[PDB]
């Protein structure tokens, strides 16, 4: 079990770390979040207190380097940081512990709802995602723009995500246009899971990347990614029957930890209705249609 | 955007564009079979593709052979429509390709486009106004050369004749909406209106009559009648 500690909480502010969340007052003997469960990645979120706008924060792996979190009073954040000096982190962090100023990663032992979320979420392919080579984590916020938007302004903060568009030449064969965009199974698979992806884990991974960071920043390019990836599997005819079954999975536990406040945003009716009632796959995803019908079926 | 009557002179500036209606591609008769169920016979369609600027046709006759075997005909018609329009500007010179294709109906936007990506820079257009291009079955010629066709066959016409000598292209599409306007409501007494006088013949090059402007005006008049009354006919006004 690993440890984030923080140097100060100068600043009142919502913390969030994976599906938690708490409140830190300005000021407050506060020293981190201790207990955090090895072998998943992990987001740690803010929200200040003053301007709720802006939601930020960091996608990082314990096992990747020793990470704490520094408020900067010039840039306004609290920035995520490396202390590469093992023997120095070990060194601050025991006094804050036996002191007990940190908050413990939460998790019910019978509570699975981060692993299905982040099952095929890798923290070298995120920084593929998000370039800032420098860092082993990853900044994103709720502005951030994704290259597709920059195709439709700074490179160098934006959401690399596999650019998805089904009117496009990548995704029409010429001699086939009816029928590559009535059925995108040649998209789906020879395009996109052969071709780009490699494999349907990495597929699934960048779908679970864009719902978390559609949930938990409002980053609307993100949402728009997560719904174009689920569509391209719902329109395709052919699909492997493993596949399917894994997305209806994923896309259960994501509607189930949905904020139910949130869904009129972060939802696309046309999509799920789509998918759900008029797809290729429109009987394959019984658990998501279940949760869907009792939790949102205004959306429907 | 959407082509409409605010942006209705685009159509006569010297921006190459076509017309697109699929109305006439996919055409049925219904009738009953021996066990008294309902069975579908396809007759031969046609593509109307139009320069409203020059008046030139491309009148690309759909034989019923391209629907055999095939599913879904009614969706497949707008596809096969996209294609043939896709290999007509593919067979124009660039200079001759058009900058716009407007489509009279909103479901042949996602075909026509699909097929059209390697033409990033034509844009492919809906519009609100409601053109009666539907009824260029009614002109007397045209459906003769679609029912005689015994192959896929493509016949270029001018829908204006020689009207642009004598008016302008705003004024000959307007006369031409007028005429197909009529025939789409009342094709019997448009026809009857358009050849009651024997002496006023269609040249063997037209396919309209060969009206002096005077017989213009008095046949116009005529059609907006025949069309004001059907209106209170259907409406009883
Ligand atoms: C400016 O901080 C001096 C020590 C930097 N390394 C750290 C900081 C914290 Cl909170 N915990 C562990 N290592
Ligand atoms: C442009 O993205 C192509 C690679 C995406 N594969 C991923 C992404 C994530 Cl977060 N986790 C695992 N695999």
């Amino acid at each position: 079990m690993n440890t984030v500690p923080f140097t100060s909480a100068p600043i009142e502010v919502t913390i969030g770390i994976d599906q938690y969340s708490f409140n830190v007052k300005e000021n407050q003997p506060f020293h981190g979040i201790k207990d955090i469960p090895i072998g998943h990645v992990h987001v740690i979120h803010f929200q200040h207190a003053d301007n709720s706008s802006m939601r930020y924060g960091y996608w990082f792996d314990c096992r990747m380097g020793n990470f704490y979190i520094q408020y900067d009073p010039k840039d306004g954040l609290y920035k995520m940081m490396e202390e590469r000096d093992g023997a120095k982190f070990e060194n601050i962090v025991h006094n804050f512990k036996e002191r007990q100023m940190m908050v413990s990663y939460p998790k019910i032992d019978e509570d699975d709802t981060w692993y299905n979320l982040t099952e095929f979420v890798q923290m070298d392919k995120i920084r593929k995602i998000v370039r800032k080579d420098e860092n082993q984590f990853s900044y994103v916020d709720s502005s951030m723009t994704t290259v597709q938007e920059n195709e439709l302004s700074d490179p160098a903060h934006s959401l690399n995500y596999t650019v998805i568009n089904f009117k496009s030449r990548e995704a029409i064969r010429p001699g086939h246009e009816m029928e590559d965009f009535l059925d995108k199974s040649y998209y789906l698979n020879t395009v996109m899971l052969q071709g780009i992806f490699k494999n349907s884990s990495n597929y699934f991974g960048e779908l679970q990347f864009a719902f978390l960071n559609a949930m938990f920043f409002g980053n609307y390019g993100s949402s728009l990614q997560w719904h174009a990836m689920i569509e391209l599997i719902c329109s395709s005819a052919t699909v492997p029957k493993h596949m399917l079954d894994k997305l209806d999975e994923i896309l259960y536990y994501q509607i189930k930890t949905l904020p139910e406040q949130y869904s009129d945003i972060l939802l696309n009716e046309r999509v799920w209705n789509i998918c759900l009632y008029s797809s290729f796959q429109k009987n394959s995803l019984h658990n998501t249609e279940k949760i869907m019908e009792n939790k949102y079926p205004e959306l429907l | 955007g959407a082509m409409n009557s605010s942006n209705y002179a685009e159509l006569f500036n010297n921006d190459i564009k076509l017309f697109v209606d699929d109305t006439n591609v996919y055409r049925v008769t219904v009738h009953k079979t021996f066990e008294g169920n309902v069975a579908t016979k396809a007759i031969n369609g046609c593509i109307f593709t139009l320069n409203p600027k020059t008046g030139h046709l491309f009148l690309k006759i759909i034989h019923t052979s391209v629907w055999a075997g095939q599913k879904r005909l009614s969706q497949l018609a707008k596809w096969k429509t996209a294609e043939e329009v896709s290999a007509l500007v593919r067979s124009l010179p660039k200079e001759e390709q058009p900058k716009q294709i407007i489509v009279t109906r909103k479901a042949m936007l996602d075909p026509l486009e699909v097929h059209m990506l390697d033409f990033p820079n034509i844009a492919i257009r809906p519009t609100e106004l409601r053109l009666p291009f539907s009824a260029a079955m009614s002109i007397d010629k045209l459906s003769d050369v679609v029912m005689k066709a015994t192959e896929p066959q493509m016949v270029l016409f001018n829908i204006y004749d020689d009207w642009l000598d004598r008016i302008s292209s705003y004024t000959a599409f307007s006369r031409l909406t007028l005429l197909l306007r009529a025939l789409k409501t009342n094709e019997e007494s448009a026809k009857m209106i358009l050849l009651s006088d024997p002496t006023i013949t269609i040249k063997s090059y037209h396919l309209w009559p060969s009206f002096t402007d005077e017989q213009w005006i008095t046949i116009e008049s005529q059609m907006r009648d025949l069309i004001l009354t059907e209106y209170g006919r259907k409406y009883n006004v």
